[PDB]
RNA sequence: AGAGUGUAGCUUAAAAGCACCCAACUUACACUUAGGAGAUUCAAUUGACGCUCUGA
């Protein structure tokens, strides 16, 4: 056959931070708050506050807000884990602590006679294993990293070829569970990239038509 | 003793292989529409339409009218649409429609109904009353 | 009538049907009856995502066997500086689906995990012993 | 005249002379006055420009009320004073058909045919 | 992407007014969960 | 033993007047009507986008299938396996705040 | 560079009928009720903008 059986993967770090709401969505969170307040019944805290107010009125004629204040001050002393990872990482596109509201995918710089550019991690199919085997051996042969990661299923995800007797690319999809990349100052540039910057890093048919199966939603 | 059917059976083009895959009428209204279409279908068995309906000759009843007026459909739909979005741009129309207090001018409706579609409705009602059968054969 | 060509025109019990565990297809492959477990500390969020995944499975034609409930478990968290208490509740939704191909498993897994809300446990199990 | 009695096991009942039939499609509201034989006596639709240019949308209870007032006027104009309307339970409970029947009654048509004089 | 099922209210005829609350989990991480009391921070050991 | 909290607890008996303000204002009602219509249009856009995503990467898996039929059939079988070692899936929901 | 071409998701529909969402009900689905969004790629059968296919 005038073709080369070459596989590739789509290791995706899932979004950790929940995506911020649009103006319509935050307005309607406020509305949903309003209407659930309107259509609820029987708050025990409101019972305690109203009954204590009534008995205080009786005693004045003849509580709960201190608890409100103390939970407010312990809220104001407690700090949140800061979500501004753009400020936390400047523009370090190789770090795993980049944009957490979005989904990320791995990309490696490589040299080839056709293109010395960013590619998805590659292997040539040994005739005694599954292309899932090629996927896990690429995960093993990547540069000094422990990705404990999960494959979505033994089924292909993308198919792009070029002729140079023809390099066929057998794109997969994988899911990073919680692994990380040791030797962060790696000689081989490992970028973590989205679709919007996949526009920057991947130019045409063999590598940029991967927008068919990369998932940004 | 059996006799093969003279035509296609009614529920014959439905595949009976596994009945869980096929989409389904979940509504009496959908079944009613399908059953009315099937009732209006010709059929090769004996029919209430055959025994009770009017058997008029398929003579394709001749037109002895004036030729119809000619209209430019493109600018017609353009002006119809621009009327639609100017009325949908009037803000009080939304308020009237949502508060269910809107209304319609019947005199203008009837006048331009006579302009546009009144002739065909009048022809249909003349056919129902039976002038084309009696007065014009 | 039996001797007439119009015999059997009013038949409906063939069009209607009335009276599986670890199903497979051989050279093809299809998963059996499977549980989308969906638990949360929020009954509201759990019910919302259960309604979402039910509506999506109806839209893309995977036969949902049943959407049922697994009981609220109430846990008392105790902390001291007798220990002061905070009571949390967890509620569970199961979407039990029937016909699921290993080909479309990537469709469904990817889309459900991407649409998963904030802090809802999504786990898919085999219906063997949970009752 | 004869009313076609019978059909007691099916729906709709065909014991009438003229029938109001309302078709609520996903874009348009159609209303027909039709005889028992099946010929359409009078029709009125939100499909027509004469109704489109005064409605905001062709799928409202405002749409149904407008088509009812138009069709009631056309029925008074045609001489059809008595009709039988046969709605489904959800139709009759729907606000569109109630505004339809109110518009027809205030227009002037009676939605109940008189009884046949057998003797 | 995490909004479609998040933007809902309590669909019950009889229910308490549950308040927007951030609870922390032991790695120090806060989730919007609903609680009967106005206590904004809940702690998980 | 199936017992659930779908039942209404006995404690809701006679005090629902924490909000006796069921009177509503006309400007509020107009805002809600226009705004629910905007929500309907927005969800229409989101559903259209997600259907485009479904169709696109189903098309991707299909084109994968015909290219694999072009190349090899044992390859086709070993890419249409049911892989019963990755089904027990678990994933944390997208958190609000990072650790 | 050359062909199939061209009505919103679909139609031997011609500006329609089916699909499709949000609220109410429903654990949920479904039904129903109220709403919602939409299309004829452009110039007098051709000519020239967009998708797919083929090659370099």
């Amino acid at each position: 056959s005038p073709w080369r059986l070459l596989g590739a993967l789509c290791l995706q770090r899932p979004p950790v931070v929940s995506k911020p709401l649009t103006p319509l969505q935050e307005e309607m969170a406020s509305l949903l708050q309003q209407i659930e307040i309107e259509r609820s019944l029987y708050s025990d805290h409101e019972l305690r506050a109203l009954d204590e107010n009534q008995r205080l009125a009786k005693k004045k004629a003849d509580l709960a807000q201190d608890l409100e204040d103390m939970w407010e001050q312990k809220f104001l002393q407690f700090k949140l884990g800061a979500r501004i990872t753009e400020a936390d990482e400047k523009n370090d596109r190789t770090s795993l602590n980049r944009k957490l509201d979005r989904n990320l995918v791995l990309l490696v710089r490589e040299k080839f006679g056709d293109q010395d550019v960013w590619i998805l991690p590659q292997a040539e199919w040994q005739p005694g294993e599954t292309l899932r085997g090629t996927a896990e051996r690429t995960l093993a042969t990547l540069s000094e990293n422990n990705m404990e990661a999960k494959f979505l299923g033994n089924a292909p995800c993308g198919h792009y070829t070029f002729k140079f007797l023809g390099a066929k690319v057998f794109f997969f999809k994988a899911l990073l569970l919680t692994g990380d990349f040791s030797q962060a100052g790696n000689k081989g540039h490992h970028v973590w990239v989205t679709k919007d910057e996949l526009g920057d890093y991947l130019k045409p048919k063999y590598l940029a038509q991967v927008r068919r199966f990369v998932s940004d939603l | 003793r059996r006799t093969p059917p003279l035509g296609p059976m009614p529920n014959s083009d439905i595949d009976l292989s596994n009945l869980e895959r096929l989409e389904k009428y979940r509504s009496f209204d959908r079944y009613r529409r399908r059953a009315e279409q099937e009732a209006q279908a010709p059929h090769w068995w004996r029919t209430y339409r055959e025994y009770f309906g009017e058997k008029t000759d398929p003579k394709e009843k001749i037109d002895i009218g004036l030729p119809p007026p000619k209209v430019s459909r493109t600018q017609q739909l353009l002006e119809r649409k621009q009327a639609i979005q100017e009325l949908r741009a009037n803000v009080e129309e939304e308020r009237a429609a949502r508060l269910r207090t809107a209304s319609v001018p019947l005199d203008a409706v009837r006048a331009e109904w006579e302009r546009t579609c009144g002739p065909y409705h009048k022809q249909r009602l003349a056919e129902y009353y039976g002038l084309y059968r009696d007065l014009f054969h | 009538y039996k001797t007439k060509p119009t015999h059997g025109i009013g038949k409906y019990k063939h069009l209607i049907k009335a009276e599986v565990r670890a199903i497979n297809l051989g050279t093809d492959y299809e998963y059996g009856v499977l549980n989308i477990h969906l638990t949360a500390y929020d009954m509201t969020l759990a019910e919302s995502y259960a309604q979402y995944v039910h509506n999506l499975c109806n839209s893309l034609s995977i036969k949902v066997e049943e959407s049922y409930a697994m009981p609220t478990k109430t846990i008392e968290v105790l902390q001291l500086q007798m220990l002061l208490d905070s009571v949390l509740t967890t509620h569970e939704r199961v979407v039990q689906i029937s016909g699921l191909s290993a080909t479309f498993a990537e469709i469904f897994l990817e889309i459900i995990q991407s649409s998963l809300p904030e802090g809802v446990r999504l786990s898919v199990k085999e219906h063997t012993e949970e009752d | 005249a004869r009313k076609e009695r019978g059909w007691r096991t099916v729906f709709p009942s065909r014991e009438f002379w003229h029938r109001l039939r309302v078709i609520r499609t996903q874009h348009h509201v159609e209303a027909l006055v039709e005889h028992q034989n099946g010929k359409v006596v009078v029709s009125a639709s939100t499909r027509e420009w004469a109704i489109k240019k005064h409605l905001y949308s062709t799928r409202n209870v405002v749409a149904c009320e407008s088509i009812g007032r138009v069709l009631a006027q056309r029925c008074l104009e045609a001489g059809i004073n008595f009709m039988v309307y046969q709605p489904t339970p959800w139709e009759a409970a729907s606000d569109s058909m109630k505004r339809l029947q109110s518009a027809m009654t205030e227009g002037g048509v009676v939605l109940r045919e008189p009884q046949r004089i057998y003797e | 992407d995490s909004s479609r099922a998040s933007l809902t209210r309590v669909h019950r005829q009889a229910y308490a007014r549950l308040y927007p609350v951030l609870l922390v989990k032991q790695d120090g991480s806060t989730i919007h969960i609903r609680y009967r009391e106005p206590r904004r921070m809940l702690a998980m050991p | 033993i199936p017992i659930e909290d779908f039942i209404t607890p006995l404690k809701f008996l006679d005090k629902a007047r924490e909000r006796p303000q069921v009177e509503l204002t006309f400007e509020e009602t107009e805002r809600r009507a226009l705004l629910l219509k905007k929500w309907s249009l927005y969800k229409q856009q989101e559903r259209k986008m997600e259907r485009d995503t479904i169709r696109a990467m189903l098309e991707a898996q299909q084109e994968a299938l015909e290219e694999l039929q072009l190349e090899s059939p044992k390859l086709h079988a070993e890419a249409i396996k049911r892989d019963p070692n990755l089904f027990p899936f678990e994933k944390e929901g997208p958190h609000y705040t990072p650790p």
